[PDB]
């Protein structure tokens, strides 16, 4: 719920996409088991896809660890300092691929309610309404009952 | 008793979470953590910024004095022979100096070209601001420079980080032309100027005086403060709008709680019109000439 | 049961680098399983919070509650502990950081009624905790002046934003 | 969008209001006029190209 | 348009004092505009959780 | 010598700090002196203290806050000691209170302190243009209805006597002085470095000269609180906060052949002894009359 | 020489229709406030706190202002200042002070 959780305004990290676009995902770490069935998809993914993925994204460093684990995870890590954990446990090659893509294209900002869909510095070009902006000025600048 | 591993293990995780909540562990270098290959990291830095560096020059750029002196502490305390290979390290001092000098020059030129009416004191203030401790550290740490930098004391105190950022700039200046580096500077520094004011970063304390001097320079005479709009004078929350007039034309105008505050505002506004630092002003150009 | 408060006195800090401000002493002390009620105890323990130790001793000295003398004894014990075991000059230099009442383990008894009904009665016990800190007592906060309220209100009006506005 | 203009673009909004007022007056003019010949400048209906 | 932040915000949410003559007016039609101006419903910046409302002086 | 009002303050305070740090450096170590307690109350009590560091106030703190608040003056052997004056050798200590049976010593001290306060209040209450020379604090008995301070003023100021407004201003400033709680600090000095502090006040230098003249070793007794320094006879009360009711009553012009000297009379009472509003008004009425004992 | 709205205030507004018909253009330059419509800045500065005899006493006379009231009357005065009802000025319990966010989000 919205009163329940935290919230943030819509932002970019380091004004991304203004001057130039910087892919925010920094590194990607897989942990899987050569033996265990739970990791099956994750193995296939490492065989076929990882290689190609690594060419498609030169800027992300990908660490693959075979180790004896029951639950294969992928740890995304971002320029933001943000660390996002995921479980590739018991998924297809297809599913993992889609997941790794989501990770690739995310900002690394926290996922919470976003208060409003737009963010503007200087929304106000040509003025910002104030009580006097549409009022006519009088002669001498007298108040309503003021006499001179 | 209940028979199973599962809930017990799963609870061991909760125990660890609470342990980390009540005593937070002091922040550790990304280098001393499980997945690290320094080389691959460096290459990725370069590729992700869409730049081309000499790996020798960059690896040089992330080296600091402190890292070397601490390395000499570890060298001298264990009785090891390092000196040749360790003093071969070629620190980043040089690169950082070229970097800061060029960046200040570059920036200064950018502003001078964009705001012809900015007094030299102003453009100086601006370059000072975008080269500041705060801004540069923020940007550097968000580009994973703090990640790669070799230094004692992991939080990497701000002067070291400024050093290291501009070190990378200089490394770029050697690796590629002043053109390329000018683009990098206008992308990762000048953008921190987005949304900001003039007098947010300039800090000048007497707007009226400065205005009068600038109008002497423009051969205009005597700004006269003339009260324009007001609501409640007797209230605890009055509003004044003071206008500034030169030969009965209105140059600029401002709001405030007090007539003095407002007069000062009208001054700041006038200044902002004269100098062409304004809200309506043309947004910066990001383009490929 | 849980005995924690005691062990708080067994903590050892790392020595102070010269130039750093001198760390004020802290003495934790308590009395377990007093025959007072927990609540009646609370009033007392509340009274003496933030008082300099001598002031608290004076106040307790003249109260008529049964708990008054218990608390007083605990305070004297804590004072002597502070000068003897921890290193504190000026046994008058302590103020009461924390004073509180926890509940103990209760005995359970019968209370006879009439028409052969009974209530179930509880012989009550309680704990008294205290923590003494070396120094003068921290200053009691004055209520907000008209100036303070006015500043806050003004600041609030100034925090306003055009809402749902862009 | 209209509300946001009203707040953050008081000029453009006064324009829109000027337009609307003009179009209305044009409408009354045409209804009172009782003829097909006049087409007010702003009462003309454009088709897509 | 170019103001500092504080004076800008102050100008926008500023209170205003309206004067309304009552002579030979139905108290209802009076109370209508009085009501609008009290709630600050004449301000494009209106919201129910902003304090905005203006003083009205009826004579 | 061309000097601002703040520069005199600065020089005097820096001289005082120099001297105090010299006295500090004179004692090489932490030396242990054994103080005994001759008080009627907790007999046989022995304090083991740091020589030229520990004070009889720091002594009371081993007993209870009660001494700390109730004890104005500390009798060491047969002599009155100021509560913050560091103990020199091993000795015996007794504490002295306002409600004690033979308070006279304390009373004197209290009076002196108040006088000195007024002195400060006066010196800084006049425009920079004029010249305010504090003279001395003539020692009156306390049966005399007030305490007083002698002050000479700039020659162009010689015609006016103050208005209840101005007097009430002096009082307001004295109360301002009480509010912030300043310890009275003491130092023993040699006349050579004593005269260098005061300088520009002639009368001060004369006073110092006589005061040092009656003592074989040329010792002058200095007291200071906040930024204000003055020479005085005998010990003072520990804190400024000790005063509750305070008044600057009235001034009286008294003239020698060689000088025109204003005598400021004021009246005060400590929190411990504070007197009812009516009683206070009567005492205040008597404190308006000229009080003369210089000898 | 016709506009639907008076040019007294805000902007002078010009409404044109492109010869094509498919675009409306509006020219609206700001309207500045005429000199004759303004009144001179009120200037009030007076210092009587000065006593001719003692002026460091005079500079201490401006520092001589302060006062203290009770809860109730303080609140009445406060609520007369800002034209509020009395209620706003009373405190709030532990429970409400504790749920105010420590660090609220910031826009702009
Ligand atoms: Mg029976
Ligand atoms: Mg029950
Ligand atoms: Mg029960």
């Amino acid at each position: 719920t919205a009163r329940g959780t935290a919230s943030r305004f819509l932002t970019s990290v380091l004004h991304n996409g203004l001057g130039r676009y910087v892919q925010q995902l920094q590194r990607l770490s897989f942990s899987l088991s050569r033996d265990a069935p739970s990791s099956r998809g994750a193995r296939e993914f490492v065989e076929r896809e990882v290689t190609d993925f690594a060419r498609r994204n030169p800027g992300v460093v990908i660490y693959v660890n075979p180790r004896p684990c029951c639950v294969p995870r992928v740890v995304a890590e971002y320029l933001n300092g943000a660390v996002r954990e995921e479980s590739i446990h018991c998924k297809s090659v297809e599913e993992i691929a889609a997941l790794v893509q989501k990770l690739a294209d995310q900002s690394g900002l926290d996922v919470i309610r976003i208060r409003k869909p737009f963010h503007t510095d200087s929304p106000s070009i040509q003025g910002q309404w104030h009580p006097f902006t549409n009022k006519p000025t009088t002669l001498g600048g007298l108040r309503p009952r003021e006499v001179q | 008793a209940k028979k199973g591993f599962r809930a017990a293990y799963r609870f061991q995780k909760e125990l660890e979470r609470w342990r980390l909540l009540r005593c937070p562990p002091p922040p550790v270098r990304r280098s001393e953590k499980p997945n690290w290959d320094y080389h691959a990291e460096i290459q990725a830095f370069g590729h992700r910024l869409q730049e081309t560096f000499s790996l020798d020059l960059l690896k040089t750029a992330f080296v600091n004095s402190c890292y070397i002196k601490s390395e000499e502490a570890k060298r001298q305390k264990l009785g090891i022979d390092k000196e040749a290979a360790l003093l071969n390290l070629k620190d980043n001092q040089e690169l950082s100096e070229q970097g800061i000098s060029f960046s200040q020059t570059c920036l200064t030129q950018f502003f001078e070209d964009a705001f012809p009416d900015l007094p030299t004191e102003g453009v100086t203030s601006l370059v000072d601001f975008l080269t500041s401790e705060e801004v540069v550290c923020h940007v550097a740490r968000n580009l994973a420079v703090e990640q790669l930098a070799l230094s004692a004391e992991f939080p990497v105190p701000p002067p070291v980080l400024r050093q290291t950022f501009f070190a990378v700039i200089g490394a770029l200046l050697q690796s590629s032309g002043p053109e390329r580096t000018a683009l990098f500077i206008r992308d990762f520094l000048i953008t921190q100027m987005t949304g900001k004011e003039l007098f947010e970063m300039w800090t000048i304390t007497n707007p009226m005086g400065l205005l009068v001097e600038e109008l002497k320079k423009r051969k205009i005479s005597a700004p006269e403060s003339r009260l324009t709009r007001q609501s409640g004078s007797t209230t605890a929350l009055p509003v004044y709008f003071v206008g500034l007039y030169c030969d009965r034309k209105l140059i600029a105008e401002g709001p405030g709680e007090t007539v003095l505050v407002a007069e000062e505002e009208a001054a700041r506004v006038a200044l902002r019109k004269l100098f062409g630092f304004t809200e309506n002003r043309r947004p910066w150009d990001y383009s490929k000439p | 049961i849980s005995r924690k408060w005691e062990k708080k006195n067994k903590i050892v800090y790392p020595p102070q680098l010269p130039g750093e401000p001198r760390r004020p002493a802290e003495i934790y002390h308590c009395r377990r399983q007093i025959k007072y009620s927990k609540d009646k105890m609370w009033y007392l323990a509340k009274l003496i919070r933030g008082m300099s130790i001598d002031q608290a001793l004076a106040q307790l000295e003249f109260s008529d509650k049964k708990g008054a003398q218990i608390i007083k004894e605990v305070l004297l014990e804590a004072q002597d502990m502070a000068v003897r075991d921890h290193n504190v000059e000026f046994r008058s230099n302590l103020y009461v950081a924390e004073s509180t009442s926890g509940r103990g383990q209760y005995l359970k008894r019968i209370r006879y009624h009439g028409r052969g009904r009974f209530g179930i009665m509880e012989k009550v016990f309680c704990h008294y905790f205290v923590k003494l800190v070396e120094g003068p007592p921290p200053p009691r906060e004055a209520p907000k002046t008209a100036v303070a309220h006015a500043r806050e209100y003004i600041q609030e009006l100034r925090n306003r934003t055009i809402t749902h506005a862009l | 969008v209209l509300a946001d203009l009203a707040i953050y673009e008081p000029k453009t909004f006064k324009s829109l209001a000027a337009l609307a007022k003009r179009r209305r007056e044009e409408g009354f003019a045409a209804a009172l006029g009782d003829g097909k010949e006049p087409d007010g400048i702003f009462s003309r209906v454009v088709q897509h190209r | 348009s170019s103001f500092s932040k504080a004076p800008q915000q102050w100008a926008t949410f500023a209170r205003v004092w309206y004067l309304l003559d009552g002579k030979m007016q139905p108290p209802g039609k009076l109370a209508a505009m009085a009501s609008v101006k009290l709630q600050g419903l004449h301000k494009p910046v209106y919201h129910q959780l902003s304090d905005c409302g203006d003083h009205v002086v009826i004579m | 010598s061309q000097l601002s009002p703040t520069e005199l303050i600065e020089m005097q305070n820096d001289l005082f700090n120099k001297e105090k740090n010299r006295q500090l450096s004179l004692t090489p170590r932490t030396e242990k002196i054994e103080v005994k307690h001759v008080g009627k109350t907790d007999p046989g009590t022995v304090f083991v203290m740091n020589k030229n560091i520990s004070t009889p106030y720091s002594c009371a703190m081993h007993l209870s806050e009660w001494y700390c608040r109730k004890s104005i003056l500390a009798l060491v052997d047969g002599q009155p000691w100021d509560m913050y004056k560091p103990l020199t050798k091993s000795c015996e200590i007794k504490f002295l209170t306002f409600k004690d049976d033979d308070p006279g010593e304390v009373n004197k001290a209290y009076w002196r302190s108040c006088a000195m306060m007024m002195g400060c209040v006066i010196e800084r209450a006049f425009k920079d243009e004029y010249v305010v020379s504090l003279v001395r604090a003539p020692e009156v008995p306390v049966i005399a209805g007030a305490f007083c301070y002698d002050v000479v003023l700039d020659k162009r100021l010689d015609e006016w006597m103050p208005t209840k407004e101005n007097l009430h201003s002096f009082t307001k400033d004295a109360r301002a002085l009480i509010y912030k709680d300043l310890p009275f600090e003491t130092l023993e000095v040699e006349a050579k470095v004593a005269l260098e502090i005061f300088q520009h006040n002639k009368y001060k230098l004369d006073f110092i000269e006589e005061k040092a003249s009656q003592n074989p070793e040329r010792i002058v007794k200095l007291h200071r609180f906040g930024d204000f320094i003055d020479v005085s006879e005998g010990p003072l009360i520990p804190r400024t906060s000790i005063c509750f009711q305070y008044e600057v009553s009235a001034v009286h012009n008294l003239q020698t052949q060689s000088s025109l000297v204003r005598r400021f009379q004021g009246l005060s009472l400590p929190v411990h002894l504070r007197a009812h509003f009516t009683i206070w008004n009567k005492l205040l009425e008597r404190s308006r009359k000229m009080v003369t004992e210089d000898k | 020489t016709y506009s639907s709205l008076p040019d007294d205030y805000n902007c002078k507004v010009e409404l044109a229709l492109t010869s094509d018909g498919r675009t409306i253009v509006c020219y609206h330059p700001s309207v500045d406030i005429p000199y004759e419509h303004t009144k001179p800045i009120p200037r009030p500065d007076p210092v009587h706190n000065i006593e001719e005899t003692h002026d460091l006493v005079l500079k201490t006379r401006l520092e001589e202002k302060g006062e203290h009231l009770e809860q109730g009357p303080m609140i009445e005065q406060l609520s007369k200042m800002f034209f509020t009802t009395k209620h706003r000025w009373y405190p709030r319990g532990q429970y409400h002070r504790r749920r105010r966010k420590p660090n609220p989000p910031k826009d702009r």
